Protein backbone atom coordinates (compact mmCIF):
# COMPACT_ATOMS: atom_id res chain seq x y z
CA UNK A 1 0.00 0.00 0.00
CA UNK A 2 3.01 2.40 0.74
CA UNK A 3 3.87 2.11 -3.31
CA UNK A 4 0.38 3.31 -4.10
CA UNK A 5 1.37 6.83 -5.64
CA UNK A 6 4.59 5.20 -7.22
CA UNK A 7 2.67 2.85 -9.32
CA UNK A 8 3.05 4.14 -12.94
CA UNK A 9 7.00 3.21 -13.00
CA UNK A 10 7.87 -0.36 -14.23
CA UNK A 11 10.36 -0.72 -11.50
CA UNK A 12 7.16 -0.15 -9.07
CA UNK A 13 5.10 -2.60 -10.38
CA UNK A 14 7.98 -5.17 -10.49
CA UNK A 15 8.17 -4.24 -6.92
CA UNK A 16 4.68 -4.91 -6.60
CA UNK A 17 4.50 -8.05 -8.13
CA UNK A 18 7.38 -9.40 -5.96
CA UNK A 19 5.67 -8.47 -2.83
CA UNK A 20 2.25 -10.10 -4.02
CA UNK A 21 3.94 -13.54 -3.96
CA UNK A 22 4.33 -15.37 -1.01
CA UNK A 23 5.50 -18.66 -0.28
CA UNK A 24 4.96 -21.09 2.88
CA UNK A 25 5.64 -24.54 3.73
CA UNK A 26 4.89 -26.39 0.56
CA UNK A 27 2.52 -23.67 -0.54
CA UNK A 28 2.56 -20.61 -2.78
CA UNK A 29 -0.24 -18.30 -3.44
CA UNK A 30 -0.16 -14.42 -4.13
CA UNK A 31 -2.30 -11.85 -2.23
CA UNK A 32 -4.76 -9.45 -3.86
CA UNK A 33 -3.46 -5.71 -4.25
CA UNK A 34 -4.69 -3.28 -1.63
CA UNK A 35 -5.16 -0.65 -4.92
CA UNK A 36 -7.86 -0.74 -6.84
CA UNK A 37 -9.01 1.18 -9.61
CA UNK A 38 -5.48 3.36 -9.42
CA UNK A 39 -6.60 4.20 -5.95
CA UNK A 40 -6.55 3.13 -2.05
CA UNK A 41 -9.08 2.57 0.42
CA UNK A 42 -9.36 5.13 3.38
CA UNK A 43 -8.62 2.42 6.16
CA UNK A 44 -5.03 1.28 4.32
CA UNK A 45 -4.85 5.02 3.27
CA UNK A 46 -5.14 6.14 7.20
CA UNK A 47 -2.66 3.08 8.22
CA UNK A 48 -0.32 4.38 5.62
CA UNK A 49 -0.70 7.75 6.62
CA UNK A 50 -0.33 7.34 10.51
CA UNK A 51 3.08 5.24 9.53
CA UNK A 52 4.47 8.31 7.98
CA UNK A 53 3.25 10.88 10.12
CA UNK A 54 5.07 9.10 13.22
CA UNK A 55 8.13 8.71 11.24
CA UNK A 56 8.44 12.19 10.64
CA UNK A 57 6.88 13.62 14.17
CA UNK A 58 9.55 11.52 15.85
CA UNK A 59 12.72 12.48 13.26
CA UNK A 60 12.22 16.44 14.21
CA UNK A 61 10.93 15.53 17.70
CA UNK A 62 13.85 13.45 19.03
CA UNK A 63 16.80 15.73 19.07
CA UNK A 64 15.94 18.66 21.36
CA UNK A 65 14.46 15.79 24.19
CA UNK A 66 17.75 13.39 23.39
CA UNK A 67 20.36 16.40 23.39
CA UNK A 68 18.97 17.92 26.97
CA UNK A 69 18.52 14.30 28.37
CA UNK A 70 21.45 13.15 27.11
CA UNK A 71 23.70 15.09 29.44
CA UNK A 72 22.45 13.40 32.70
CA UNK A 73 22.85 9.90 31.25
CA UNK A 74 24.40 7.33 33.57
CA UNK A 75 23.99 4.70 30.98
CA UNK A 76 26.13 6.03 28.18
CA UNK A 77 23.60 4.99 25.89
CA UNK A 78 21.85 8.33 25.02
CA UNK A 79 24.95 10.24 23.87
CA UNK A 80 25.01 7.10 21.28
CA UNK A 81 21.10 8.21 20.12
CA UNK A 82 22.21 11.75 20.02
CA UNK A 83 25.17 10.96 17.93
CA UNK A 84 23.00 8.57 15.54
CA UNK A 85 20.64 11.39 15.08
CA UNK A 86 23.32 13.74 14.26
CA UNK A 87 24.87 11.07 11.38
CA UNK A 88 21.73 11.02 10.04
CA UNK A 89 21.27 14.91 10.23
CA UNK A 90 24.26 15.21 8.12
CA UNK A 91 23.28 12.46 5.50
CA UNK A 92 20.34 15.11 4.90
CA UNK A 93 8.34 27.13 18.15
CA UNK A 94 5.39 28.04 20.42
CA UNK A 95 4.72 26.02 24.10
CA UNK A 96 1.32 25.10 22.20
CA UNK A 97 2.87 23.73 19.22
CA UNK A 98 4.88 21.60 21.08
CA UNK A 99 2.10 19.84 22.72
CA UNK A 100 0.61 19.37 20.08
CA UNK A 101 3.31 17.83 17.95
CA UNK A 102 3.57 15.48 20.87
CA UNK A 103 -0.17 14.63 21.50
CA UNK A 104 -0.25 14.23 17.87
CA UNK A 105 2.61 11.85 17.62
CA UNK A 106 1.33 9.78 20.19
CA UNK A 107 -2.40 9.73 18.79
CA UNK A 108 -0.91 8.49 15.76
CA UNK A 109 1.16 5.35 17.32
CA UNK A 110 -2.55 4.28 18.64
CA UNK A 111 -3.80 4.17 15.51
CA UNK A 112 -1.50 1.49 14.49
CA UNK A 113 -1.88 -1.09 17.03
CA UNK A 114 -3.85 -3.24 15.09
CA UNK A 115 -1.35 -3.37 12.59
CA UNK A 116 1.60 -3.63 14.85
CA UNK A 117 0.86 -6.11 17.20
CA UNK A 118 -1.45 -9.63 17.30
CA UNK A 119 -1.94 -12.49 19.57
CA UNK A 120 -2.37 -16.35 18.68
CA UNK A 121 -5.60 -17.89 20.07
CA UNK A 122 -4.45 -21.63 19.35
CA UNK A 123 -1.60 -23.69 19.98
CA UNK A 124 -1.87 -26.88 18.16
CA UNK A 125 -0.40 -30.16 19.00
CA UNK A 126 -2.16 -32.87 17.21
CA UNK A 127 -2.23 -33.45 13.49
CA UNK A 128 -4.15 -36.08 11.41
CA UNK A 129 -2.99 -37.45 7.99
CA UNK A 130 -6.22 -35.90 7.10
CA UNK A 131 -4.72 -32.64 8.14
CA UNK A 132 -8.38 -30.21 7.22
CA UNK A 133 -8.56 -30.88 11.00
CA UNK A 134 -6.41 -30.86 14.06
CA UNK A 135 -6.90 -30.05 17.90
CA UNK A 136 -5.68 -27.70 19.83
CA UNK A 137 -5.86 -26.13 23.34
CA UNK A 138 -7.29 -22.53 23.43
CA UNK A 139 -5.60 -19.17 24.19
CA UNK A 140 -7.85 -16.13 24.60
CA UNK B 1 5.39 -26.39 49.58
CA UNK B 2 2.02 -24.40 50.83
CA UNK B 3 0.04 -23.80 47.56
CA UNK B 4 -1.02 -20.46 47.19
CA UNK B 5 -4.32 -19.96 48.90
CA UNK B 6 -7.59 -18.92 46.48
CA UNK B 7 -9.86 -18.08 48.80
CA UNK B 8 -8.56 -15.69 51.81
CA UNK B 9 -10.36 -13.82 55.00
CA UNK B 10 -9.49 -10.62 56.47
CA UNK B 11 -11.07 -9.66 60.01
CA UNK B 12 -10.87 -6.14 61.35
CA UNK B 13 -9.07 -6.02 64.70
CA UNK B 14 -10.61 -2.41 64.93
CA UNK B 15 -14.25 -2.35 66.38
CA UNK B 16 -16.76 -1.71 63.66
CA UNK B 17 -20.03 0.07 64.19
CA UNK B 18 -23.37 -1.00 62.12
CA UNK B 19 -22.34 1.81 59.46
CA UNK B 20 -19.35 0.54 59.11
CA UNK B 21 -20.73 -2.60 58.05
CA UNK B 22 -23.22 -1.56 56.04
CA UNK B 23 -20.91 0.01 53.93
CA UNK B 24 -18.74 -2.90 53.48
CA UNK B 25 -21.96 -4.86 52.50
CA UNK B 26 -22.40 -2.69 49.36
CA UNK B 27 -18.49 -3.61 48.24
CA UNK B 28 -19.57 -7.36 47.15
CA UNK B 29 -18.04 -7.94 43.97
CA UNK B 30 -15.37 -5.07 43.79
CA UNK B 31 -11.84 -5.45 43.16
CA UNK B 32 -9.38 -5.18 46.03
CA UNK B 33 -5.81 -5.56 45.89
CA UNK B 34 -3.60 -7.00 48.33
CA UNK B 35 -0.04 -6.93 49.11
CA UNK B 36 0.49 -11.03 49.84
CA UNK B 37 -1.55 -14.12 50.28
CA UNK B 38 -2.43 -15.86 52.72
CA UNK B 39 -5.44 -17.71 54.37
CA UNK B 40 -6.39 -15.25 57.52
CA UNK B 41 -5.10 -11.46 57.00
CA UNK B 42 -5.58 -8.46 58.96
CA UNK B 43 -6.87 -5.22 57.04
CA UNK B 44 -4.15 -3.02 57.39
CA UNK B 45 -2.96 -4.35 54.23
CA UNK B 46 -6.06 -4.55 51.90
CA UNK B 47 -6.48 -1.48 49.90
CA UNK B 48 -4.43 1.30 48.28
CA UNK B 49 -4.17 2.74 51.48
CA UNK B 50 -0.79 1.14 52.91
CA UNK B 51 1.23 2.98 49.73
CA UNK B 52 0.52 6.50 50.46
CA UNK B 53 3.05 8.46 51.27
CA UNK B 54 4.79 11.82 51.64
CA UNK B 55 6.21 11.18 48.10
CA UNK B 56 2.49 11.70 46.74
CA UNK B 57 3.78 10.80 43.17
CA UNK B 58 1.19 9.44 40.94
CA UNK B 59 3.45 7.60 39.08
CA UNK B 60 4.94 5.67 41.77
CA UNK B 61 1.25 4.82 43.24
CA UNK B 62 0.50 3.82 39.39
CA UNK B 63 3.84 1.26 39.61
CA UNK B 64 3.23 0.10 43.46
CA UNK B 65 -0.44 -1.01 41.90
CA UNK B 66 0.95 -2.58 38.79
CA UNK B 67 2.51 -5.43 41.27
CA UNK B 68 -0.38 -5.98 43.90
CA UNK B 69 -2.85 -9.17 43.22
CA UNK B 70 -6.09 -8.79 42.39
CA UNK B 71 -9.11 -10.57 44.37
CA UNK B 72 -12.99 -9.93 44.14
CA UNK B 73 -15.03 -9.64 47.19
CA UNK B 74 -17.43 -12.26 48.30
CA UNK B 75 -19.66 -11.94 50.34
CA UNK B 76 -19.61 -10.05 54.20
CA UNK B 77 -20.24 -11.82 57.39
CA UNK B 78 -19.57 -10.08 61.13
CA UNK B 79 -16.50 -8.55 61.26
CA UNK B 80 -15.07 -10.77 58.51
CA UNK B 81 -14.59 -10.39 54.83
CA UNK B 82 -13.45 -12.80 52.22
CA UNK B 83 -11.64 -12.42 49.11
CA UNK B 84 -11.71 -14.60 46.05
CA UNK B 85 -8.44 -14.72 43.61
CA UNK B 86 -10.29 -14.98 39.68
CA UNK B 87 -8.32 -17.57 37.37
CA UNK B 88 -7.54 -16.16 33.74
CA UNK B 89 -10.68 -17.14 31.13
CA UNK B 90 -13.46 -17.67 33.68
CA UNK B 91 -16.67 -15.65 33.71
CA UNK B 92 -16.94 -13.38 36.57
CA UNK B 93 -19.35 -10.37 38.15
CA UNK B 94 -17.79 -6.86 39.14
CA UNK B 95 -19.09 -3.87 40.64
CA UNK B 96 -18.26 -0.26 39.05
CA UNK B 97 -16.98 1.73 42.10
CA UNK B 98 -15.87 4.74 40.48
CA UNK B 99 -18.02 7.22 38.34
CA UNK B 100 -16.38 6.45 34.89
CA UNK B 101 -19.36 5.21 32.35
CA UNK B 102 -18.34 1.47 31.01
CA UNK B 103 -19.74 -0.36 27.90
CA UNK B 104 -20.22 -3.12 25.92
CA UNK B 105 -17.22 -4.80 24.77
CA UNK B 106 -14.56 -2.76 25.61
CA UNK B 107 -11.60 -3.16 27.80
CA UNK B 108 -10.70 -2.39 31.34
CA UNK B 109 -7.42 -1.44 33.07
CA UNK B 110 -6.74 -1.41 37.17
CA UNK B 111 -5.17 2.05 37.71
CA UNK B 112 -4.64 4.91 40.79
CA UNK B 113 -7.81 7.07 41.80
CA UNK B 114 -8.23 10.47 40.24
CA UNK B 115 -10.55 12.86 42.27
CA UNK B 116 -13.89 13.88 40.12
CA UNK B 117 -16.60 16.02 40.97
CA UNK B 118 -16.87 17.49 44.43
CA UNK B 119 -13.91 15.32 45.82
CA UNK B 120 -16.65 14.21 48.90
CA UNK B 121 -17.04 10.71 47.73
CA UNK B 122 -14.43 9.23 50.92
CA UNK B 123 -16.87 8.18 53.09
CA UNK B 124 -15.18 4.50 52.41
CA UNK B 125 -14.26 3.25 55.99
CA UNK B 126 -12.37 5.45 57.88
CA UNK B 127 -11.42 4.06 61.30
CA UNK B 128 -8.54 4.17 63.16
CA UNK B 129 -6.86 6.77 60.56
CA UNK B 130 -7.13 3.80 58.39
CA UNK B 131 -9.15 4.00 55.12
CA UNK B 132 -10.51 1.93 52.31
CA UNK B 133 -8.78 3.12 49.50
CA UNK B 134 -9.67 1.59 46.30
CA UNK B 135 -8.05 1.28 42.80
CA UNK B 136 -10.33 2.40 39.78
CA UNK B 137 -11.46 0.10 36.97
CA UNK B 138 -11.56 2.13 33.60
CA UNK B 139 -11.74 1.38 30.12
CA UNK B 140 -8.67 1.30 27.61
CA UNK B 141 -9.23 4.81 26.02
CA UNK B 142 -8.85 6.83 29.78
CA UNK B 143 -5.82 4.87 30.73
CA UNK B 144 -4.00 5.75 27.75
CA UNK B 145 -5.17 9.44 27.83
CA UNK B 146 -3.91 9.02 31.32
CA UNK B 147 -0.54 7.51 30.62
CA UNK B 148 -0.31 9.73 27.57
CA UNK B 149 -0.78 12.77 29.84
CA UNK B 150 1.72 11.68 31.84
CA UNK B 151 4.40 11.38 30.19
CA UNK B 152 4.09 14.63 27.78
CA UNK B 153 4.21 16.31 30.72
CA UNK B 154 7.31 14.74 31.87
CA UNK B 155 8.99 15.39 28.07
CA UNK B 156 7.52 18.98 27.75
CA UNK B 157 9.14 19.44 31.74
CA UNK B 158 12.78 19.67 29.79
CA UNK B 159 14.61 22.64 29.24
CA UNK B 160 10.92 24.86 29.04
CA UNK B 161 10.64 27.86 31.34
CA UNK B 162 8.83 27.53 34.43
CA UNK B 163 6.58 29.13 34.62
CA UNK B 164 4.91 27.75 31.10
CA UNK B 165 5.76 24.63 32.26
CA UNK B 166 3.14 25.26 35.22
CA UNK B 167 0.41 26.12 32.53
CA UNK B 168 1.02 23.10 30.58
CA UNK B 169 0.38 21.22 33.32
CA UNK B 170 -2.61 23.11 34.32
CA UNK B 171 -3.98 22.54 30.95
CA UNK B 172 -2.82 18.68 30.39
CA UNK B 173 -3.95 16.91 33.91
CA UNK B 174 -7.74 18.02 32.78
CA UNK B 175 -9.26 14.98 30.67
CA UNK B 176 -12.91 14.92 29.22
CA UNK B 177 -14.01 11.32 28.63
CA UNK B 178 -17.43 9.75 27.32
CA UNK B 179 -19.22 12.84 28.84
CA UNK B 180 -17.32 13.50 32.50
CA UNK B 181 -14.52 15.53 33.23
CA UNK B 182 -11.67 13.94 35.65
CA UNK B 183 -8.08 15.33 36.96
CA UNK B 184 -4.46 14.14 37.37
CA UNK B 185 -3.76 14.43 41.52
CA UNK B 186 -0.44 15.18 42.14
CA UNK B 187 1.40 15.19 38.68
CA UNK B 188 5.00 14.79 40.17
CA UNK B 189 8.24 14.59 37.70
CA UNK B 190 10.56 12.34 39.64
CA UNK B 191 12.75 9.24 38.74
CA UNK B 192 10.02 6.93 37.86
CA UNK B 193 8.59 9.39 34.90
CA UNK B 194 12.15 9.96 34.05
CA UNK B 195 13.02 6.31 33.08
CA UNK B 196 9.82 6.00 30.68
CA UNK B 197 11.06 9.35 29.43
CA UNK B 198 14.54 7.46 27.97
CA UNK B 199 13.09 4.55 27.10
CA UNK B 200 10.49 6.62 24.95
CA UNK B 201 13.66 9.13 23.60
CA UNK B 202 15.67 5.94 22.79
CA UNK B 203 12.59 3.89 21.11
CA UNK B 204 11.83 7.74 19.15
CA UNK B 205 15.75 7.51 18.48
CA UNK B 206 15.43 4.62 16.70
CA UNK B 207 12.41 4.93 14.88
CA UNK B 208 13.95 8.26 13.64
CA UNK B 209 17.04 6.35 12.17
CA UNK B 210 14.88 3.23 11.10
CA UNK B 211 12.37 4.91 8.54
CA UNK B 212 12.81 4.47 4.85
CA UNK B 213 12.51 7.19 2.67
CA UNK B 214 9.44 5.88 1.15
CA UNK B 215 7.60 6.15 4.94
CA UNK B 216 9.35 9.68 5.16
CA UNK B 217 8.38 10.33 1.51
CA UNK B 218 4.65 9.04 1.69
CA UNK B 219 2.63 12.09 3.58
CA UNK B 220 4.62 14.63 1.14
CA UNK B 221 3.95 13.05 -1.80
CA UNK B 222 0.10 12.00 -0.64
CA UNK B 223 -0.44 16.23 -0.14
CA UNK B 224 0.40 16.58 -3.97
CA UNK B 225 -2.73 14.73 -5.49
CA UNK B 226 -4.71 14.12 -2.15
CA UNK B 227 -7.01 16.48 0.11
CA UNK B 228 -9.14 15.98 2.86
CA UNK B 229 -10.40 17.81 6.11
CA UNK B 230 -7.85 14.59 7.33
CA UNK B 231 -5.27 15.39 5.77
CA UNK B 232 -4.95 19.71 6.08
CA UNK B 233 -5.07 18.66 10.13
CA UNK B 234 -2.51 15.78 9.43
CA UNK B 235 -0.16 18.55 8.09
CA UNK B 236 -0.32 21.51 9.86
CA UNK B 237 2.17 19.70 12.30
CA UNK B 238 4.77 19.41 9.57
CA UNK B 239 7.72 21.61 9.14
CA UNK B 240 6.72 23.29 5.95
CA UNK B 241 9.80 22.44 3.00
CA UNK B 242 7.33 14.89 -11.32
CA UNK B 243 9.93 12.32 -10.08
CA UNK B 244 10.26 8.60 -9.79
CA UNK B 245 11.49 6.33 -6.36
CA UNK B 246 15.39 6.79 -6.19
CA UNK B 247 16.02 3.03 -4.95
CA UNK B 248 13.67 0.37 -4.54
CA UNK B 249 14.49 -2.90 -3.06
CA UNK B 250 11.35 -4.95 -0.97
CA UNK B 251 13.63 -6.98 0.87
CA UNK B 252 14.94 -3.98 2.49
CA UNK B 253 11.83 -2.37 2.89
CA UNK B 254 10.91 -6.07 4.42
CA UNK B 255 13.75 -6.27 7.21
CA UNK B 256 13.10 -2.32 8.04
CA UNK B 257 9.82 -2.43 8.34
CA UNK B 258 10.40 -5.62 10.56
CA UNK B 259 12.61 -3.81 13.01
CA UNK B 260 10.32 -0.64 13.23
CA UNK B 261 7.54 -2.91 14.45
CA UNK B 262 9.84 -3.77 16.88
CA UNK B 263 10.49 -0.24 17.89
CA UNK B 264 7.04 1.07 17.69
CA UNK B 265 5.72 -2.17 20.50
CA UNK B 266 8.94 -0.72 22.66
CA UNK B 267 7.47 2.90 22.23
CA UNK B 268 3.84 1.79 22.64
CA UNK B 269 4.50 -0.63 25.23
CA UNK B 270 5.08 2.62 27.91
CA UNK B 271 1.54 3.81 27.92
CA UNK B 272 -0.24 0.83 27.34
CA UNK B 273 -1.98 -0.85 30.59
CA UNK B 274 -2.31 -4.32 30.96
CA UNK B 275 -6.25 -5.49 30.22
CA UNK B 276 -7.71 -7.40 33.43
CA UNK B 277 -10.95 -7.62 32.55
CA UNK B 278 -13.27 -7.75 28.98
CA UNK B 279 -16.68 -6.92 29.40
CA UNK B 280 -19.68 -8.02 27.58
CA UNK B 281 -22.82 -7.16 29.66
CA UNK B 282 -24.00 -3.95 31.67
CA UNK B 283 -26.58 -3.20 34.43
CA UNK B 284 -28.96 -0.59 32.54
CA UNK B 285 -27.62 1.85 35.90
CA UNK B 286 -24.15 1.44 34.79
CA UNK B 287 -23.59 -0.13 38.69
CA UNK B 288 -22.22 -3.77 37.53
CA UNK B 289 -21.29 -5.96 34.76
CA UNK B 290 -20.03 -9.16 33.67
CA UNK B 291 -16.16 -9.70 32.49
CA UNK B 292 -13.68 -12.44 31.79
CA UNK B 293 -10.59 -12.15 33.46
CA UNK B 294 -7.27 -12.30 31.60
CA UNK B 295 -3.78 -11.68 33.16
CA UNK C 1 49.74 17.81 18.89
CA UNK C 2 46.13 17.56 18.84
CA UNK C 3 44.53 14.24 18.13
CA UNK C 4 41.91 13.33 16.05
CA UNK C 5 39.28 10.90 17.24
CA UNK C 6 36.73 8.59 15.80
CA UNK C 7 33.72 9.30 18.14
CA UNK C 8 32.20 12.77 17.90
CA UNK C 9 30.99 12.78 20.87
CA UNK C 10 32.67 12.43 24.45
CA UNK C 11 31.04 10.57 27.44
CA UNK C 12 30.96 10.44 30.92
CA UNK C 13 33.01 7.98 33.11
CA UNK C 14 31.35 5.86 35.57
CA UNK C 15 33.94 3.14 36.51
CA UNK C 16 37.17 2.71 38.97
CA UNK C 17 40.13 2.41 38.49
CA UNK C 18 40.53 -1.06 38.98
CA UNK C 19 38.37 -2.03 35.49
CA UNK C 20 39.07 0.91 33.21
CA UNK C 21 41.87 2.91 32.36
CA UNK C 22 41.36 6.70 32.12
CA UNK C 23 43.85 9.13 31.51
CA UNK C 24 43.72 12.26 33.35
CA UNK C 25 45.69 14.84 34.88
CA UNK C 26 45.32 18.82 35.57
CA UNK C 27 47.91 20.95 33.75
CA UNK C 28 49.65 21.89 36.84
CA UNK C 29 50.44 18.78 37.59
CA UNK C 30 51.45 17.86 33.39
CA UNK C 31 54.04 20.66 33.55
CA UNK C 32 55.66 19.85 37.21
CA UNK C 33 56.22 16.47 35.50
CA UNK C 34 57.58 17.58 32.56
CA UNK C 35 60.22 19.37 34.67
CA UNK C 36 61.06 17.12 37.23
CA UNK C 37 61.43 14.18 34.60
CA UNK C 38 63.30 17.27 32.62
CA UNK C 39 66.02 17.78 36.06
CA UNK C 40 65.93 13.84 36.66
CA UNK C 41 67.14 12.73 33.30
CA UNK C 42 69.84 14.77 33.44
CA UNK C 43 70.94 13.62 36.95
CA UNK C 44 70.85 10.47 36.03
CA UNK C 45 88.60 10.53 24.44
Amino acid sequence: GLFSLDRSYEEVKAAVQQLQTITFRDATFTIPDPVIDQHLLIDMKTACLSMSMVANLASELTMTYVRKLALEDSSMLLVKCQELLMRLDRERVSPDDEIARLSALFVMLRQLDDLIREQVVFTVCDVSPDNKSATCIFKG
Amino acid sequence: MAAMEANIFCTFDHKLSIADVGKLTKLVAAVVPIPQRLHLIKHYQLGLHQFVDHTRGYVRLRGLLRNMTLTLMRRVEGNQILLHVPTHGLLYTVLNTGPVTWEKGDALCVLPPLFHGPLARENLLTLGQWELVLPWIVPMPLALEINQRLLIMGLFSLDRSYEEVKAAVQQLQTITFRDATFTIPDPVIDQHLLIDMKTACLSMSMVANLASELTMTYVRKLALEDSSMLLVKCQELLMRLPARPQHVSPDDEIARLSALFVMLRQLDDLIREQVVFTVCDVSPDNKSATCIFKG
Amino acid sequence: SLLHTFWRLPVAVFFEPHEENVLRCPERVLRRLLEDAAVTMRGGD
